[PDB]
C-alpha cells in the first residue's frame, strides 16, 4: 500500500 | 419532472455567464471598511459597506502579485469564474467583482452566523432531523451542481457557513473542476476523501456522495467516521472501510450511510442510474420536504445571534494601499 | 571562545576554497540513494565508500539554480562541525556537477520516523539539541539554512544527526526574500514575503521537535497552498500524549511573533537551551558525542544501503558550461 499523502511520502522542496 | 426541467434552465443560465463571465461589475470607492474578518496568505476578507445601498458585504482582498508568488492564477480565476456563473440558494453569492494595479476583489453576501464547524463543536452533536435538514441542503445543491458538471471536492463542516435564516450556505470552491470525465487532484480533508481518491485511481462526483455520507455522520455524531490523531491512520482507516455507528443510529441512518460510505462505486448512491433519487426517497429522507426547503419554507432547528464581527476574530487591520503601477497586469485580465 | 575560532577558519576557508579534486573514472558508481541523484560511489585508489551527488547542468541552469548550487558547494567546503557532512571532493564532468561528500550510512530520519512512527520525547530531544548547536554555528556564521526536515537529515553509525542539503544556505547578515525551504516547514514571515531572517530556522525547529515527537507535523495538508493557511493561521493543536515543558517549547518556538520567539530574542540560544524540557541535556555533552545514542541504524559493513529505498538506476554520460565558471 503505497499512500500519495504528505503524510507518507517524501516532501520536495518549494522549487 | 419539475425537477429535470428546472436544471436544464439552469444550465442554460450557468452557460451565458460560464462562456461571458461577468468583470468590473464595481469598484473599491463604493465600499467602507469596516472590520478585517480573516487573513490568509494571499488575500484577507473585510467587513464592508456598499454607500449607496447601505448593505453590508464579506470583501475578499487578493494582493495580485502574492497569487502569482504562490501560483495560485488559475485556481483564482477558476473560483472566481464559477461564483460568478452559479446561482443557487444554498451557495455564497457572488454580489461585485473587479481589481486593481494591485489587488482582486470579490465581494460577497456576509453572512454572520460563521460555520457549522464550530457550532457543531460548540454544541457536541445534532439530532437525526436536525441533521436531516442540513443534509437536505446539500444533497439539493450537489444535484445542482452535478447538473452543470461541477465537483465539489471540498465538503466539509467548515465550509458550511450558516445563515441568519439558519440555512446552510456554501463557500469555498477555489477546488471545485468542470470535469466531464475524471480527475486525480489530492485535495480535500483527510476525513472526507473517497476511497479511489487515497488510491490514486481517478475519480468523479461520486466523491462528493462519498463526502456527504461523511459529513451526515459527523453531524450525527459529533465526530468524523474516520477519525485519528495521527493523518496517515485517517487514510488507512477510510481505506480500511469498518465503520461503527453510535447505538444511537436509526435504523435508517445506517442504511442510508452504508449506501453512501461504499467503496463499490458501482453500488454508492449517487452514481446508480436512478441517480439522486434513490438518496431523496430513502426512507431516512421520509419526513423531509424537497421543493419547501428549496423555497426556505422549512422551520430550521437553529439561529445564531448591521454587523458587527461578534462570532468572529479580531486582526491587525491593514491598509489597502494601491500601487500607482498596474503590477501582474497580463495574467489577471480574464477576471 | 570556541564559536571566535569556528567564525575564523570558516572565513579563511570560505575566501580560498577548493574545486576538482577528483575525477568520475577513481570511483565505481555502485547505487542510487537517494532523489537530482545522489549515488553511493567508491574509490578505486582509495576503496573507501562516498556518497556522490550528481547535478545535471542544464536542468540546474533551465530551473535557475546556480547560485543555489554554487552555493551549497562553497559553504558546505568551507563549514566544519560535528554535525555537517563533510564535503570530501567536488568536479565538473563537463556535463554535470558532481560533489563528494562522506558517505552516512544509517539513512534519513525521515524513513525511521515514519518505520517507527514517532519518538519518544528523550529521544526527539536527543536529535533536537544537535540541530540546536548547529544551527548557532550556522547562524553564528551568519548563515541561514531553510531546509531543515526528516529527510535532510542523515543518521550515520553512532546514531548522530548529519546535516546534507546545504541547497538553500545563504550568507544574510541582515535579511533576505528568496521563497525556498519545504511547505511544511516554512515560516509565517517567509510565505507573506515582508521579508525575513534567520529566526525563520528556529521556527523550523519548532515544527521538526513536533513532527519527531508526534508523527505528522503541526501544519498539515496534501496541497502546499493549504499548508501556507494553516501556517498563516499560525493555530497549533498539540497531541494529548505531548509533555507540558514540550508544549511550552513549541508555543515559544512556533510563534509568528518574531519579538517573543524564542532565540530570536535577547538570550539567543540560551532561552532555548535553558527551557525546562531540555533541563537534562548536557550540551557539552552532545557536541562531543560523549550521549549515547537511543537509537543505532542497522550497518552491516561497508557499502550497505539497506537504510536507504531503491531507485531506478540511468546511466550518467557526457557529450551549459560557461556559467559555473568557479565551480
Ligand atoms: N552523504 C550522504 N550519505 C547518504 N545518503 C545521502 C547523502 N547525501 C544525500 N543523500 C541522500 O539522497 C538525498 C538527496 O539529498 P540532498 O542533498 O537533500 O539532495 P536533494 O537533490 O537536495 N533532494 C538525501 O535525501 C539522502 O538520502
Ligand atoms: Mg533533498
Ligand atoms: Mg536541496
Amino acid at each position: 500500500v503505497q499512500y500519495l499523502t504528505r503524510s507518507a511520502i517524501r516532501r520536495a522542496s518549494t522549487i | 419532472e419539475s425537477v429535470k426541467e428546472f436544471l436544464a434552465k439552469a444550465k442554460e443560465d450557468f452557460l451565458k455567464k460560464w462562456e461571458t463571465p461577468s468583470q468590473n461589475t464595481a469598484q473599491l470607492d463604493q465600499f467602507d471598511r469596516i472590520k478585517t474578518l480573516g487573513t490568509g496568505s494571499f488575500g484577507r476578507v473585510m467587513l464592508v459597506k456598499h454607500k449607496e445601498s447601505g448593505n453590508h458585504y464579506a470583501m475578499k482582498i487578493l494582493d495580485k502579485q502574492k497569487v502569482v508568488k504562490l501560483k495560485q492564477i488559475e485556481h483564482t480565476l477558476n473560483e472566481k469564474r464559477i461564483l460568478q456563473a452559479v446561482n443557487f440558494p444554498f451557495l455564497v453569492k457572488l454580489e461585485f467583482s473587479f481589481k486593481d494595479n494591485s489587488n482582486l476583489y470579490m465581494v460577497m453576501e456576509y453572512v454572520a452566523g460563521g460555520e457549522m464547524f464550530s457550532h457543531l463543536r460548540r454544541i457536541g452533536r445534532f439530532s437525526e432531523p436536525h441533521a436531516r435538514f442540513y443534509a437536505a441542503q446539500i444533497v439539493l445543491t450537489f444535484e445542482y451542481l452535478h447538473s452543470l458538471d461541477l465537483i465539489y471536492r471540498d465538503l466539509k463542516p467548515e465550509n458550511l457557513l450558516i445563515d441568519q435564516q439558519g440555512y446552510i450556505q456554501v463557500t469555498d470552491f477555489g477546488f471545485a473542476k468542470r470535469v466531464k470525465g475524471r480527475t486525480w487532484t489530492l485535495c480535500g480533508t483527510p476525513e472526507y476523501l473517497a476511497p479511489e481518491i487515497i488510491l490514486s485511481k481517478g475519480y468523479n462526483k461520486a466523491v462528493d456522495w462519498w463526502a456527504l455520507g461523511v459529513l451526515i455522520y459527523e453531524m450525527a455524531a459529533g465526530y468524523p467516521p474516520f477519525f485519528a490523531d495521527q493523518p496517515i491512520q485517517i487514510y488507512e482507516k477510510i481505506v480500511s472501510g469498518k465503520v461503527r455507528f453510535p447505538s444511537h443510529f436509526s435504523s435508517d441512518l445506517k442504511d442510508l450511510l452504508r449506501n453512501l460510505l461504499q467503496v463499490d462505486l458501482t453500488k454508492r448512491f449517487g452514481n446508480l442510474k436512478n441517480g439522486v433519487n434513490d438518496i431523496k426517497n430513502h426512507k431516512w429522507f421520509a419526513t423531509t420536504d424537497w421543493i419547501a426547503i428549496y423555497q426556505r419554507k422549512v422551520e430550521a432547528p437553529f439561529i445564531p445571534k448591521p454587523g458587527d464581527t461578534s462570532n468572529f476574530d479580531d486582526y491587525e487591520e491593514e491598509e489597502i494601499r494601491v500601487s500607482i503601477n498596474e503590477k501582474c497586469g497580463k495574467e489577471f485580465t480574464e477576471f
